RNA sequence: UAUUAUAUUUAUUCAUAUAAUUAAUAGGAUAAUAUUUGUAGUUUUUGAUACCAUGAUAAGGAUUAUAAAUUGAAAGUGUUAAUAUCAUAAUCAAAAUUUAUUAUUUAUAUUAAAUAUGUAUGUGUAGAUAAAAUAAGAAAUUA
C-alpha cells in the first residue's frame, strides 16, 4: 500500500475504501477477536458444534524436530495451564507467550486472548505523520 | 547437410520483443494428430518370408 | 571477483568413463553452455535446496516442524525452536507414521491417481524427479525430510521443466507408469506371480470354486499384481451354473491382453465356452474359439499359445455345442480349421 | 445508419463500433425474408407475432 | 574470469564475433550430420552437385 | 441405427470450419433384460428394513 | 475436441475431462413398455404394478 | 399440531396394501438414500422464488436449501457434495500456466525438433543481445554473479584469462 | 514392449499321443511361460530312465 | 535464482504454476479430506453395521487419521491464491477486477480486450446484457440457471 | 426576440495485506520384440531485482436535438516492448488501520455451521460540503 507494513505492501494497492463481499477477504485481518460475547463465550469466534475434535496446531502430525510458536487456533486446554509451558502466538510484533496461564482461558482458542490491534502503539514505527494522524483521531496525546 | 531445415525463426532480433508477431507457428486446425502406423523394411521382410 | 552462489558440484558420470569420454566435446546449449542444474549439487547444498521451496511444508522453514535450526530472529528478536520434547506437554503426538502417508492401491483412482499424501506430489513415471539417478517412489520410507530427492519440488533447481513436465502429464499417468514401472514379465518367459497375492489368490480361488461369484469378484477387486491362471480358471469357472456370459466374458478380457494374457489358457477359454453353451450364444462361442485361434501377436510375441490338446478339447467343445444346436454352418467352418 | 434490410443480415463486428453483413455486402431486401407479398412482410398473413402463437395453442 | 572469448561480443577485431551465440545465422544451429567419410562429392562442400549425384 | 451412417457422421468432427466443434448427442434405443435368479421379485423378508438400514454411510 | 485440444500433451487429459464431463448416461423406458406379458403367461406389470 | 408418526402393519387393517414409509425404505433402498431421521416435519419449506411463478426467478427445481443452519461443515452437506476431481478447477489447472506452449510441449524438445538448438527466451536473448553490443562499445561495468564459482575461482589446468585495455 | 517373452522360445514339437504319455515328466519340465522349481538332477534322472523305451528319436 | 539469467519478465510467474500444484495438491487430497470430515462429524449412528462404541473409537482414529495427512490440503478453494497468468496481477474473486471465464484480472483482461487478445463482444456499459437470463433475475438467477443445467436437470439415478 | 424551463428534491460520523532459491526433452496393453527394465560429460558468466531500468487502454457533463436516436470523451490513471549493475523480499489459510477520493442496518420479537466487529441514547442538532431533470410525475431572469 503505501507504508510497506510487510513485503506485501510491495505488491498490493489499496482501492480506497473498497466495498467488499461479504467474508470474502484477501486478507484475513481479524480484527475483531478479543470480543468478550458474554452469553456467546463458547460460540462467539469459536467452533461451531460444541462435540468437535480439536483443530490441528493441537497434535504433533509427525516427526518433528519442534516448533518455534504455535497459532491461535489451537485451543486452550489444561495443558495449557498446568504444564506451563512455553506456547507463543506470531502477534505483532514477532511473539507473544502465554506465560501467565489461567483456567478461564481453557475451552476456546487464544484468538479471544491475543490482541489484535493494541491500544498502546509505538512511535516508534509510526511516521512525523502517523503520529500526528493518530492525535488526530485521539490515539496518542499532543 | 539437410536443406528443408532452413531457418523458421528469425536472427534473433528486438523484432520480437518490439512487435506482435507471432513467435511460434499458429496451430492449424484441419490437420490430423502425428500417429504411427508403419511398418518398417525389416518388419515387412518378416511377414513377407 | 565472483559472487557465487553453489561453491561447488559433482559430477554425474564417473572417472572410469570421463577419463575416456572427454575426448570428444558436448554440443552445449547456445546461450549457456555451462549448465550447473540440479544434479550437480552437492548432497547437503541440495538438501537446502530440498529443504527450502515449499510453502510451510517445506522443513526449511523455521517454523514448519522438521526445520533443522533452533534459532530465528525475527527483526531483532530471537525465537528459539521449542522441541518436540518440550511440545508434547501440550501438543499430545498422534504419529502413525511411514504407513500413514501411503494409501491402498485401490483409492489410486479415488485420490485422483495418487498414493502418497506427501506435499511433495510424487509422480511415479521416473524423468520427473529423476536427481541424479532416477526417481524410484519407495512408498515405505516416505519421510518429510525426504533424502531420495525424488519430490516434484515446488521451488527448486530445474524445477519449472518438470512442473510443465506435471502439467502436461497424461490422462492416465501416474495408473499407467506405476504399473508398468513395476510388475514385468521376468527374463524367465514366466508372468509376474509374486508372494503377498498368493494368499489373495487363494481366497479367489477358493470362493469362486464354490460359486460365490460376487463374492470372489469383490475380492478380485482387490487384485494388484498379477493373478496366476488358476485365479481366472476359477472365476470364470464359478459363472458357468447361472450363465453368466456376461461376467464371465468380462473376467476373460481382464487378463486378457490386460494382464500379460494369463487369461490366455485353454481352460480358462473351456469354461468360458461352457458359458456361452449355457447362455445359447451362437456368437459367443464363436469368440471363444476365436480367441482360441488367437493370432501372430499372442501366439507368438507374447507367447501366451494354448496346448494342442487343449486346442482340441475346445474344438470339439465348439462342435458338441454346435451340431447339437444345429448351426450347421458355423459348425462347418470349425471343422474346417479341424 | 446502415440499409433497411433484415437485421439478421448483419453481424455485430468485434472490436470494430460498427456492424458489417456476414454475405460480404451481398444483400437481399427486406422482401427476400417474407412470402411473396407478405403483408408486413408476415410468415403468413393472418396474425402478428403473439397472434400466430396463440391461434396455435387454442 | 572473463575475456573477449567469454564476454558477450558483437564485433571483434574489425569483423563479427564468431564466439558470440548471438551473431549467426539460425540456420547454422539447425542439426547436422559429419559428411568426411563420405565420397569426397558427396560432402556438405559439394552441395550444388547433390543434384547431379550418380 | 446404422453404424455406418455414424461413422460418416463421426468425421466431420474433422472437416468441420474454423473455430467450430461437435458434440454428438446419441439417444438410441437398447434392450436391458430383467431376469429371476438374479434380481428376485420375492416377497418383504420377515425381518424389515427399517431407517436404520439407510442411515448415513450406510449406502 | 477439434480446435486446439486435438494435438498436444494437453490433447490426453481434455479428452479425459470431455468425455468425463459427457459421462452421464441417461435411460429413459416406456411404462406402457412395461405393460407386457412375462413368459410365465402372466402380464410383466399391470395396473396396480 | 405434535402428532407422532405412526404407521399401522399391512397386517392390522382389514384389508392389507402397501404402506407409504414401507414404499419410502424400499425407495432409499433402491437409490442409496440417506434418510435424515433428525427431519423436523414443520420445516417443509419450498423455494417460492425459485419455485412460485409469482417472481422473475421461478426454477421449478428448489435452486437451494432454504436452512440457516447450513455449511459445508455438516455431513449431509459432504453427501451430496460434487467433489473438484476433473472440474473446472482441473481444467484452469492444467491449461493456466504463464506460458501457454509449456502446456502443450517442452521448450527444448520442441526446439531440437524444429530448429536445432534449445533457444532462449525472447527476454533472455534481449539480455544477450545488450550483452553483446554494450559490452562492443564498453567495459568495465559487469559483474560475475554464477550458479556455481569453483569453475571461475578455479579454472582449468589452463585458460589464463586475457587482460584487457 | 510391455509383454514380450523377453527369452527364448523353446518351442515343445511333440506329438499329441506322447505329449500326454510323458505327462508327468514335461509337467516338472518348462513348458509355455512356466517353469517349475523342480531340480535338474529330477529332469535329468528322468531323462535318463525313461527315454530309452522312447522309440521316436 | 539471485536474478541470474531470468528467461521471464516476472519473477512472481512462477507463483502461477505454485498455484496450479496446489491445485492439483487440492484435487489429491480432496476425496480423502471430505470423507474424513463426514465421519468424523457423522452424530446419528451410522450404519447397523458400525454403531456406538465402535463409532467412537473409529471416528477419533480416522480423525487422527486426517490429521497424520501430512499433506493435506485444508485451505478453502475460495481462500486460495487466484492469479492471472499473463502478468501475475492478482485478483479477488468477487469482485469486477477478476475475469471468471478467462482466469484473468481487471488489468490483464483490460490490456487483452482493447488489444485483440481475447475476443469478446462489447455490449453497453449499463444495461443487464444479452443473456435472457442476466437479463431476467440479475446474478443469483444465472448461477441459478448455471447449477441448474449443471447438477439439477438430471434426474440422478 | 424566435428553433422554449435548474431552484427543487433527496445527502454527509467510513477502516483493513503475508514467514526468500523462477534455468531442460525424455512416448508403457489389445501395435510382428531397443531393459533406451532405471536415456548420469559439474562447476565462463551478470538487468524487470529490496535498485535506475522510455513508450501503450481511466475519472472527469455546460450549447451539432427530436425523429424511425444512447445523458459518457484520447491526451492516459500502478503492473506492459531496447538506460542496468546495492541487497532473493510474493498468498498453500487464520494475518499489525493513517489510508483523502466512503452511501450503516434507527426501538414488537437481536448469535446454528469454514468465525464474522462491544460501541457513538440524546432538540435530525457547527462550518463547509454530496447527488440528481434518464419510468417516473419538477416549470420560466440566453450567453
Amino acid at each position: 500500500l503505501k507504508m510497506a507494513k510487510s513485503a506485501f505492501g510491495f505488491y498490493l494497492a489499496r482501492r480506497g475504501q473498497r466495498k467488499f463481499p461479504f467474508l470474502r477477504r484477501p486478507h484475513i485481518k481479524n480484527t475483531h477477536a478479543m470480543n468478550l460475547s458474554a452469553p456467546y463465550f463458547w460460540s462467539f469466534m469459536t467452533a461451531k458444534s460444541q462435540t468437535y475434535f480439536l483443530p490441528e496446531e493441537n497434535y504433533i502430525t509427525g516427526d518433528w524436530t519442534g516448533k518455534f510458536f504455535v497459532s491461535k487456533l489451537q485451543v486452550y486446554t489444561l495443558q495449557h495451564a498446568t504444564s506451563g509451558s512455553t506456547v507463543r502466538v506470531k502477534s505483532f510484533p514477532s511473539v507473544f507467550e502465554l506465560s501467565s496461564p489461567s483456567r478461564w482461558n481453557i475451552g476456546k482458542e487464544l484468538n479471544t486472548l491475543t490482541k489484535p490491534r493494541m491500544d498502546l502503539i509505538d512511535e516508534q514505527m509510526l511516521t512525523k505523520k502517523q503520529r500526528l494522524d493518530y492525535v488526530k483521531a485521539g490515539l496518542l496525546p499532543k | 547437410m539437410l536443406s528443408q531445415n532452413v531457418a523458421k525463426t528469425t536472427v534473433p532480433s528486438y523484432y520480437m520483443i518490439r512487435t506482435n508477431l507471432p513467435q511460434r507457428k499458429p496451430q492449424n486446425q484441419w490437420e490430423g494428430v502425428y500417429y504411427f502406423g508403419g511398418i518398417t523394411k525389416r518388419q515387412r521382410h518378416l511377414i513377407l518370408l | 571477483s565472483v559472487t557465487g552462489v553453489f561453491s561447488k558440484g559433482r559430477g554425474i558420470g564417473h572417472a572410469a568413463v570421463t577419463s575416456i569420454l572427454r575426448y570428444i566435446p558436448r554440443a552445449r546449449v547456445p546461450w549457456q553452455p555451462s549448465r550447473f542444474g540440479r544434479e550437480n549439487l552437492s548432497a547437503s547444498d541440495l538438501a537446502v535446496l530440498w529443504s527450502r521451496g515449499r510453502y510451510r511444508d517445506g522443513p526449511g522453514n523455521y517454523n514448519s516442524g522438521y526445520h533443522t535450526e533452533k534459532t530465528h530472529v525475527l527483526e531483532d528478536n530471537t525465537v528459539t525452536m521449542i522441541p518436540k520434547h518440550e511440545l508434547e506437554k501440550y501438543m499430545p503426538d498422534i504419529s502413525i507414521g511411514p504407513k500413514a502417508l501411503v494409501t491402498p492401491v485401490s483409492l489410486m483412482s479415488a485420490r485422483n491417481g495418487h498414493r502418497v499424501t506427501h506435499d511433495l506430489l510424487h509422480s511415479y513415471d521416473p524423468h520427473i524427479g529423476r536427481l541424479d539417478k532416477p526417481a524410484v517412489v519407495d512408498h515405505d520410507n516416505i519421510t518429510v525430510e525426504d533424502p531420495n530427492r525424488v519430490g516434484l519440488n515446488a521451488a527448486t533447481l530445474d524445477c519449472r521443466g518438470r512442473i510443465y513436465r506435471w502439467l502436461r502429464r497424461g490422462p492416465f499417468f501416474q495408473e499407467d507408469h506405476y504399473f508398468r514401472r513395476s510388475l514385468r514379465l521376468n527374463r524367465d518367459g514366466t508372468v509376474p506371480t509374486a508372494a503377498h497375492e498368493a494368499p489373495l489368490m487363494r481366497k479367489i480361488v477358493r470362493l469362486a470354486q464354490r460359486g460365490h461369484l460376487k463374492a470372489a469378484c469383490e475380492e478380485y477387486r482387490r487384485v494388484t499384481t498379477v493373478p496366476p491362471v488358476e485365479v481366472y480358471r476359477a472365476l470364470t469357472a464359478c459363472c458357468i451354473p447361472g450363465g453368466l456370459i456376461a461376467d464371465a466374458v468380462a473376467i476373460f478380457e481382464d487378463g486378457n491382453s490386460k494382464l500379460f494374457y494369463v487369461a490366455r489358457d485353454g481352460e480358462v477359454l473351456h469354461n468360458v465356452m461352457r458359458c456361452a453353451i449355457k447362455a445359447k450364444n451362437r456368437v459367443r462361442v464363436m469368440w471363444v474359439y476365436n480367441v482360441m485361434r488367437g493370432r501372430y501377436y499372442e501366439n507368438v510375441i507374447v507367447r501366451a499359445e494354448i496346448d494342442p490338446i487343449w486346442r482340441y478339447r475346445i474344438a470339439l467343445l465348439a462342435l458338441e455345442y454346435f451340431l447339437d444346436h444345429n448351426c450347421a454352418e458355423e459348425a462347418g467352418t470349425v471343422y474346417s480349421y479341424l | 445508419v446502415r440499409p433497411d434490410v433484415p437485421e439478421d443480415q448483419y453481424v455485430d463486428s468485434w472490436y470494430v463500433c460498427t456492424s458489417m453483413t456476414h454475405h460480404l455486402g451481398d444483400y437481399r431486401p427486406w422482401s427476400a425474408s417474407a412470402p411473396p407479398n407478405a403483408y408486413r412482410f408476415r410468415p403468413y398473413n393472418e396474425f402478428d407475432a403473439k397472434g400466430r402463437e396463440y391461434v396455435e395453442y387454442m | 574470469q572473463a575475456d573477449r572469448r567469454t564476454r558477450h561480443h558483437m564485433m571483434l577485431d574489425g569483423q563479427i564475433n564468431p564466439r558470440e551465440w548471438m551473431n549467426w545465422h539460425p540456420k547454422e544451429y539447425q542439426p547436422w550430420y559429419f559428411d568426411r567419410h563420405k565420397f569426397l562429392y558427396e560432402r556438405q562442400q559439394y552441395a550444388h552437385f547433390h543434384h547431379l549425384l550418380c | 441405427q446404422s453404424t455406418e451412417f455414424e461413422k460418416r457422421m463421426y468425421d466431420i468432427r474433422h472437416w468441420l470450419h474454423r473455430q467450430t466443434t461437435c458434440e454428438f448427442h446419441t439417444i438410441y434405443r437398447k434392450n436391458v433384460i430383467h431376469d429371476g435368479s438374479v434380481f428376485p421379485t420375492e416377497h418383504d423378508p420377515a425381518t424389515p428394513t427399517t431407517h436404520d438400514h439407510h442411515r448415513m454411510f450406510s449406502f | 475436441n477439434n480446435l486446439e485440444y486435438k494435438r498436444y500433451d494437453w490433447q490426453g487429459w481434455y479428452q479425459r475431462m470431455v468425455d468425463v464431463h459427457n459421462r452421464n448416461i441417461s435411460l429413459r423406458c416406456r411404462v406402457s413398455d412395461l405393460k407386457r406379458l412375462d413368459p410365465n403367461g402372466v402380464p410383466f406389470v399391470d395396473m396396480q404394478t | 399440531g405434535v402428532h407422532r408418526v405412526g404407521y399401522t402393519h399391512p397386517s392390522t387393517l382389514p384389508v392389507p396394501c402397501a404402506q407409504r414409509w414401507d414404499l419410502r425404505l424400499a425407495r432409499a433402498r433402491i437409490f442409496q438414500e440417506y434418510i435424515e431421521e433428525k427431519a423436523p416435519g414443520a420445516w417443509q419449506l419450498e423455494d417460492e422464488r425459485s419455485m412460485s411463478p409469482e417472481f422473475k426467478t421461478f426454477t421449478g427445481y428448489p435452486m437451494r436449501e432454504m436452512r440457516p443452519g447450513y455449511g459445508q461443515n455438516l455431513p449431509d452437506f459432504i453427501m451430496k457434495k460434487r467433489l473438484p476431481n476433473n472440474t473446472h478447477y482441473e481444467l484452469f489447472a492444467r491449461r493456466d500456466i504463464p506460458n501457454e506452449d509449456n502446456a502443450m510441449y517442452g521448450k527444448y524438445l520442441y526446439d531440437m525438433t524444429v530448429h536445432g538448438t534449445s533457444l532462449p527466451s525472447t527476454y533472455r536473448m534481449h539480455k544477450d543481445i545488450n550483452k553483446a553490443q554494450r559490452n562492443d562499445r564498453k567495459l568495465s561495468g559487469n559483474r560475475f554473479r554464477v550458479l556455481c564459482s569453483s569453475g571461475a575461482k578455479k579454472p582449468p589446468s589452463g585458460w589464463e584469462p586475457i587482460p584487457d585495455a | 514392449l510391455v509383454n514380450k517373452y523377453r527369452g527364448v522360445w523353446i518351442e515343445l514339437d511333440m506329438h499329441p499321443a506322447f505329449r500326454v504319455a510323458l505327462e508327468p515328466q514335461l509337467r516338472k519340465l518348462p513348458q509355455g511361460r512356466t517353469i517349475p522349481k523342480t531340480s535338474v538332477d529330477e529332469v535329468i534322472s528322468d531323462y535318463i530312465n525313461t527315454a530309452h523305451l522312447i522309440q521316436d528319436e | 535464482m539471485r536474478h541470474i539469467g531470468q528467461d521471464v519478465p516476472k519473477r512472481h510467474t512462477h507463483f502461477v504454476l505454485e498455484s496450479r500444484l496446489m491445485y492439483e495438491k487440492s484435487f489429491r487430497d480432496s476425496w480423502l479430506h471430505s470423507v474424513c470430515r463426514a465421519v468424523s462429524q457423522i452424530d446419528e449412528p451410522l450404519s447397523k453395521t458400525i454403531s456406538g462404541t465402535r463409532q467412537k473409537m473409529l471416528q477419533r482414529k480416522v480423525t487422527c487419521f486426517q490429521y497424520n495427512q501430512y499433506g493435506l490440503f485444508k485451505v478453502p478453494y475460495y481462500r486460495l491464491a487466484n492469479v492471472d497468468r499473463y502478468h501475475a496481477v492478482q485478483g479477488v474473486p468477487g469482485t469486477r477486477e477478476w475475469v471468471p471465464y478467462a482466469n484473468v484480472s481487471y488489468w490483464t483482461m483490460n490490456k487483452m480486450v482493447r488489444s485483440g487478445n481475447l475476443l469478446v463482444h462489447r455490449v453497453h456499459y449499463t444495461g443487464w446484457g444479452t443473456d435472457p437470463h442476466l437479463k431476467k433475475g440479475g446474478w443469483e438467477h444465472r448461477w441459478n440457471k448455471v447449477m441448474q443445467r449443471n447438477a439439477l436437470q438430471y434426474s440422478r439415478i
